[PDB]
């Protein structure tokens, strides 16, 4: 629209004095704005060498008429269908003579026709591509949203995993407390023996010591219970406890199978 | 046999310095009954009577 | 020492007038602290009929005590076949000719005997006064045995619990890397998409205008039909087809719930 | 027949190597060729592989 008037570097209205070219690929451009062997395109590439660079014909609204190649000022408006091409009289009575001939305006009704077929074929291809192009751009968004979500689907699949194990880890683990609290609960009778006795032995205890420091005018006071020091003396002469032990087993009773755990965390 | 008497008696005199209100004959019945294990006689007397410091 | 001295339940300080006697139990309070057939301690038991309870005789600073039968006649003697002492008196009239002995050498003797009963005994309240603290730290060690399985325990878990988010992670980097891979194809494929299309659409756009302005322009067109189809071909056979890269990644997270809790229970 | 298909085939490549030209286009096409035969003529292969050696826009 606005792009195609206009020529290369400089984006000049076409001027016909310009000599503006074509190239090969199908932009168009003065021979001021690029004049070097085999010459390239400003946007694609040097697609061809200069042999095959035609000169831009758009000289907009009096040179309707176009000048043949040999015959000088004898203008084409003749189509040698032999030849693909248009040549003016001459050519087709010399060069192309009796080689196969059309007129301007035949050709040119059923060329247009053609090429009109062509360009609505390409076009109804293209608008396939104008849509398949957003459909890869919002596959591309289904793609990384469903990737994000099966990377978030397993990480939570791994975190109930592990909750439900820590829940019934943490079972087995108050049980084996409830059981060792239990134990040291029936074991603890002992202390209970013990801090009794050791009571009755310091009350016995107590009284012996003050009764042998008390000496002055005391062998009457002393010497009436010989019999009943010895007597509670044979209470605390045979108390009767032994201690037990009891064995630790607290250390044999943590399950360490880590091969195992290992074994089955490889594969999930 | 007159070693296992005096066997019987010294848990019993420890009985008596445990809980002594009890009186003596139910603690014999009591120390038979457990066939006379130091610390059990002591669990079988928390049972019956009473059982605080 | 603080305690002995004193009563039973009223805690009066050894009155000789109280009549105070002294139970079998060792105890000792005033006649006055209890009264009612068998007799029981203020702290220990009945340990004994009221026919064994001997008042307690505790005159601080009265040093004589005098006989029973023959009054005044104090006992100072020690019968020998008898156990115990006696006044003149008796060991004339019930004790005659019984072997006698004095106070001095019995009493001598008894307490050499005495003393030696007491130093045992206190040797061997020693092995209970350590046995006590020995008991006392066994039964912190057992506790803090528990404790100590108690900490083993969660330790072994959070070792197993690392191994293995370690080979976890490493599996869940495979999945990084696919997505990833998948996601770089599928950037290049946009990519080679868009440049395709922008350059389709470019030789379009021209060839569309210059077809469009066909109003007294037939010999400016008719000159450029070859490199118009030429570039007709260029975009006939512009040979690219989508593809699709089906979704399989929803079959391949290995998810065996069953055999995990299977093998966590154990 | 078989001549048939080889003919197809012929132009089959010749297209892909249209696309090259309209992508990266300053690249001799001697040089589009032996690219194209290398990726077995996979239509995204061959662009990843021209973007491989060459530069990169
Ligand atoms: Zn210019
Ligand atoms: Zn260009
Ligand atoms: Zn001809
Ligand atoms: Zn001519
Ligand atoms: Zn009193
Ligand atoms: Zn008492
Ligand atoms: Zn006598
Ligand atoms: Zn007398």
């Amino acid at each position: 629209l606005e792009l195609l008037e206009h020529c290369g570097v400089c984006r000049e209205r076409l001027r016909p004095e310009r000599e503006p070219r074509l190239l090969p690929c199908l932009h168009s451009a003065c021979s001021a704005c690029l004049g070097p062997t085999v010459v390239d395109c400003p946007v694609c590439k040097q697609q061809c060498f200069s042999k095959d660079i035609v000169e831009n014909y758009f000289m907009r609204d009096g040179e309707r008429t176009v000048y043949c190649n040999v015959h000088k000022h004898e203008p084409l408006v003749l189509f040698c269908e032999s030849c693909d091409t248009l040549t003016c009289r001459d050519c087709q009575l010399n060069a192309h003579k009796d080689h196969q001939y059309q007129f301007l305006e035949d050709a040119v009704r059923n060329q247009r026709k053609l090429l009109a077929s062509l360009v609505k074929r390409l076009g109804d291809k293209h608008a396939t591509l104008q849509k398949s192009t957003k459909e890869v751009r919002s596959s591309i968004r289904q793609v990384s949203d469903v990737q994000k979500r099966v990377q978030v689907d397993v990480k939570m699949a791994i975190l109930q995993i592990m909750k439900e194990l820590n829940k019934r880890g943490r079972v087995l683990v108050n049980d084996a407390q409830k059981v060792t609290e239990g134990q040291q609960e029936r074991l603890e009778r002992q202390h209970w023996t013990m801090t009794k006795i050791q009571k009755h032995q310091e009350h016995i205890l107590r009284f012996a010591s003050w009764a042998l420091e008390s000496d002055n005018n005391t062998a009457l006071l002393l010497s009436k219970k010989l019999i009943y020091f010895q007597l509670h003396r044979a209470l605390k002469m045979i108390v009767d406890p032994v201690e037990p032990h009891g064995e630790m087993k607290f250390q044999w009773d943590l399950n360490a199978w880590t091969k195992s755990a290992e074994a089955f965390g490889k594969i999930v | 046999l007159s070693e296992l008497e005096d066997l019987k008696d010294a848990k019993l005199q420890t009985l008596k310095e445990l809980f002594p209100q009890r009186s003596d004959n139910d603690l014999l019945k009591l120390i038979e009954s457990t066939s006379t294990m130091d610390g059990a006689i002591a669990a079988a007397l928390l049972m019956f009577g009473d059982a605080g410091g």
